[PDB]
């Protein structure tokens, strides 16, 4: 009955070690779609995220490298070569679209509807915002507007639930981290990014003392990324 | 260039 | 054939872009289309792009194979037979990819690249590249298959060695030949004495003539002389 | 663990 689950999870772990993430993602995808309304474990949930994050991560990184060369050529009036970069970028975009749509479908149909605890709901609402954001990174015109609006809503929805978590809860901080990034890079609203990140960070600092030895570094890891972004963003 | 959650 | 000069310049451009994008399977394919569509020799630049492309394509699968085999064995050692068998099936999947990629480049070598090679330089390069790809196959083959691909590799490295006798002992291509050929003896054939003898002989021969190291080469040549020593140091303990 | 040509 639940034999296939233990086994897909074993394979997902195995593919992560082998660094074959499209396969890691397909294993974890098969866990999600099978589930009778049972919630993914913390361990599974993280594996799904790691797998999608890496599968998408590598295409995003190539996307950026390919774009930069495209604009390098465009500016050196080498038009024949510019178009070649463009055809190649589109191909990477097709892959990005597929992988993002795949995980977002799983979130809309399976993950978000079945989640109980404040933890899970924030976790999955944040994922959806993230993947809409990834689509927003390369999209144009009305695709961009659409995915921008769904990411925004997803982060808002996540923000609403997150108020039930302590200001130093790592899942609450991570949301503010990505939510502020969304504002700055996609919406081009530097003021609301700075505020959001500043708020999340100050609210956490106000409470670092009310934490224990074996728990505070998970928090500081992320409060640190928050400061690093603020430093970059503030002239 | 801003880092998002690892 | 004006359309042929452009098609080649274009694939080279895309091979280079795929490399910057770190999409090596597609890099390999661009360079393959350069090979399959040529008149009877690739330049130094292309030859090198071809090698980098296949090397990385295969490299990531080699690295995965090793990790999966290791887990397969920890399992066997733990009497967790189910898990092992799964690891086993997963290892096969990667083996099938390796086989296809090595055979792809070997076919190009056999039918296209070795036959049109004029220079002793490029003859060594391509024979060496051929022992390497048979060596990669031998890495995961067993019994009879391993023997047959080990024999094809042995012959390619010897053929490269014969021609290499026309390069200075300090030539980077000759030195790289000795490094891989000795690695092959050590790892594939399990002949630690022939390996140590071959690396030692290539290092000593280069060192007999350090005064003849040219300014255009002494970087890569020393690098290789240093890997030869590192291997000797390891094999020697 | 022996290194072949980069």
């Amino acid at each position: 009955s639940v034999n296939a689950r233990e086994s897909n999870v074993y394979m997902a772990k195995l593919a992560e070690q082998a660094e074959r993430y499209d396969e890691m993602a397909k294993y974890m995808k098969d866990v999600v779609e099978a589930r009778q309304s049972e919630e993914l474990t913390v361990e599974e949930r993280n594996l799904l995220s790691v797998a999608y994050k890496n599968a998408v991560g590598s295409r995003r990184s190539s996307w950026r490298i390919i774009s930069s060369v495209e604009q390098k050529e465009h500016s050196r009036n080498a038009e024949d070569a510019s178009k070649m970069c463009g055809k190649y970028r589109s191909k990477v975009e097709a892959e990005l679209t597929d992988i993002c749509n795949d995980i977002l479908t799983m979130l809309d149909k399976h993950l978000i509807p079945t989640a109980t605890s404040p933890d899970s709901k924030v976790f999955y609402f944040k994922m959806k915002g993230d993947y809409h954001r990834y689509i927003s990174e390369f999209s144009t015109g009305d695709s961009k507007q659409s995915s921008a609006e769904d990411a925004l809503k997803a982060y808002k929805d996540a923000t609403v639930v997150a108020k039930d978590l302590e200001p130093t809860h790592p899942i609450r901080l991570g949301l503010a981290l990505n939510f502020s990034v969304f504002h700055y890079e996609i919406l081009n609203e530097p003021r609301a990014a700075i505020d959001m990140a500043k708020e999340a960070f100050e609210m956490a600092i106000e409470q670092l003392d009310k934490l224990s030895e074996d728990c505070y570094k998970d928090s500081t890891l992320i409060m640190q990324l928050l400061r690093d972004n603020l430093t970059l963003w503030t002239a | 260039r801003a880092i998002s959650l690892p």
